[PDB]
């Protein structure tokens, strides 16, 4: 199978260099870079693949039949002789900005609410109020929720005061905030990647790191520990997920993990099982003797990896 | 066997290049059928 | 026996304008506006300057043609640490102090960027 | 059978000198040196082998069919006329560095964690934190585990402080650390090769060497002895591996080795065997008289060589 | 026997060199089919 990108990439090579440059101009620079990298690395089309991409493009051309030109100038020239060039430039720019500002509105709705809020946190409360009004009511609320109480209250107060409904400047405001995203990058700043690495590190090493960060900042340490939280107590993970783990992990591995686990952990991991299964697990735990903690920790790490995979699949929430 | 496969590859390349010239001429004579299919391409890419 | 006295006017203004240029250069380099406080111009023997110099620290030679001899610049380990962590965006609220330990290859490279930027600023 | 390298080497000779030089430019200098050595020593293709390498290359060419050029310039030239040369250089370099920095990330994940840690131990704690964040959470933990407590705690503390998510400089940082590996060489520095040679040396000679290194450094001597440790006690090697040895080594050789072994060694090497086998071994040991220690030491060395081979196969761990 | 084997080797060499010229011409007319097969070569080498 050939992915949709690869078919498009092969078509971009096939359509010619001048057409490819025109498409690059008509499209996004990230797409231009992706196509350039693709044509630099390995060509995406084989003889069967080239046949497939060319055939599907042909079926697209058959269906996309309209006998028309793009006319990013020819259409305007026909309009200009009939009515004059001026009776369009301003209106066309306004229409494009309306398409552009709606595009930005949808993009902000799709992208993460707290990221939008912090991008707009420094901005004017009037800006926040008007963008909230323009956004979807789910999206507007999501940006509003991530604010402090005073700023949020001022935002709702100014929502009513926003009666000017201003129009070219609003589009330029969206343009200004748009130009700041490509520099933002980030996408790892949040104390989650370091948390995963702390989990990955050797037990005593992350214990020392936890002590050191508690000395550095107790609040930050507590936040990272809350990020740590994975089946250390019943309420955070819930009895249904406790049941889910036991039916998805080997019983011997679960018992070996429970050897070094707390008695509340054993109780929470035995309540879900039936009477027979709970009795079998308890008898096995009682009969099995002491084992070197390295194997217990390794099996616990494997179990927690399974838990993380389940959370990534998103069957149930943890915390 | 191998020679037959090589000749098949050669004639397939010739057909592919002449039919690609067909794409070139139709795109030259009608840009509208190009932009919408590019939109479909990016739709497939992001989907 | 070695004695010299004099009073200077122009190099004060030269240092001030070079400091403003260096401040804006560092601002554009590290996306954060710095502040540079120029100390009073010091006239002292070489041995006195060496004694006052806080070891360890990096010293650099920059020749000044056509005048015979080479100019000298120095930068503190605190400055290089702060600049490099700002380059990485680090807050710097958990700093480290290195003494006697020579600068790594990457640290020397960052020093190279500061050196070239300062050379360009003082040149203009 | 012809190895994959040899087929590739023969193809490199066959493709021509100019194409070979272009491939050398496109590939790694270590590969260039390997190909040069191969074509200098013995040619890799015979008439059947040349047929095989050429045929498999042909099947690769049949499958690699796409009617495209590498265009490490032609593709850019078509793009430059349509949009301009500048609307690419920076973005293409950024994309390549992203491919390059991800390549370095994967390389660091593959290569040894302690080696990575010591390569980055001298480097900035911010560098360590950001590289840990970028790396896989298993790899990030592995580099973190090999640090001292203070440096490790500072690393986790700075993980949260890393909010700048810087972008061209990060790639250059990876470039700087990359250029230091080819000079590092090493791969024998660790006190393991000397340990093997100490094992290889004559009994009294390595005993004197052990005394001398104890005088030189007791900690180093203890580390080398821990590296020595091979079936001198039950806990380090485990009863299962003790059972594995006895079922893989000749009984007569095992008994002769046990003649000079400690009575705890005899007990640990007799517990695994059944009652009949243990009784037979004990009776044989009692009946057999004194033997010159040279043969006993030689058979012990052969047995320990078998143990080392088993450890190399990796069925079970020792220590 | 030996003469027949020598003639077989000679004609095999002639066929090998003309077919290697076929590789040369196809690589000259299409570099893309070269880089990917080089990638496959290095994949086989490291595998």
């Amino acid at each position: 199978n050939l992915s949709g990108t690869d078919k498009s990439v092969i078509l971009l090579m096939t359509i010619g260099e001048d057409r490819a440059a025109e498409v690059f101009k008509h499209l996004s620079t990230r797409e231009v870079q992706a196509l350039s990298t693709a044509m630099a690395n390995v060509r995406q089309i084989s003889n069967k693949q080239l046949t497939d991409v060319l055939s599907e493009f042909e079926q697209e051309a058959e269906q996309f039949a309209a006998l028309n030109i793009n006319a990013n100038e020819y259409l305007r020239s026909v309009l200009v002789k009939a009515l004059g060039e001026e009776r369009a430039s301003s209106l066309l720019e306004d229409i494009l900005e309306t398409r552009d500002t709606t595009s930005g509105i949808e993009t902000l709705n799709f992208m993460e609410p707290q990221s939008a809020a912090d991008l707009i946190r420094d901005e004017h409360p009037q800006i926040i109020a008007t963008i909230l009004v323009h956004l979807k009511r789910s999206q507007a609320a999501d940006i509003l929720a991530l604010f402090d109480e005073r700023l949020r209250h001022d935002v709702m107060l100014r929502i009513a005061t926003f009666g000017g409904v201003q129009l070219a400047e609003l589009t330029e405001v969206l343009n200004g905030l748009l130009d700041g995203q490509n520099l933002k990058r980030s996408k790892m700043g949040g104390v989650r990647t370091a948390a995963e690495i702390i989990n990955l590190m050797k037990t005593q090493q992350e214990e020392a790191v936890i002590t050191a960060v508690r000395e550095f900042d107790g609040e930050l340490a507590q936040k990272i520990i809350d990020e740590m939280f994975l089946f250390e107590n019943l309420v955070d993970v819930d009895d249904r997920s406790i049941q889910r783990l036991l039916q998805e992990v080997d019983s011997e591995s679960l018992l070996i993990a429970l050897k070094g686990a707390e008695p509340p952990l054993r109780e929470k991991f035995l309540r879900n099982m039936s009477q027979r299964a709970a009795d079998i697990l308890r008898d096995d735990l009682a009969n099995r003797g002491p084992v070197r903690l390295s194997q217990v920790e390794n099996e616990q790490k494997a179990i927690l990896l399974i838990v993380r995979r389940l959370a990534e699949t998103g069957e149930m929430v943890i915390g | 066997k191998d020679e037959q496969l090589q000749q098949r590859r050669a004639n397939q390349r010739l057909g592919a290049e002449v039919m690609s010239q067909r794409i070139r001429e139709m795109s030259d004579n009608d840009p509208r059928v190009v932009a919408l299919v590019i939109r479909q391409w990016m739709s497939n890419d992001h989907e | 026996r070695r004695v010299v006295r004099e009073r200077l006017q122009a190099l004060e203004i030269i240092n001030e304008r070079f400091a403003r240029q260096f401040r804006m250069g560092l601002f554009n380099l590290l996306r954060r506006s710095p502040d540079i406080t120029v100390g009073a111009i010091r006239i002292q023997p070489y041995h006195e300057f060496a004694r006052n110099l806080p070891v360890p620290t990096n010293l650099n030679l920059i020749h000044l043609k056509p005048l015979r001899g080479t100019g000298l610049v120095v930068f503190s380990p605190s400055l290089v640490f702060i600049a490099v962590d700002n380059l990485f965006g680090g807050d710097g609220r958990f700093p480290t102090k290195v003494e006697g330990r020579e600068f790594t290859h990457t640290e020397q490279r960052v020093i190279n960027r500061m050196l070239k930027l300062a050379l360009e600023g003082y040149s203009d």
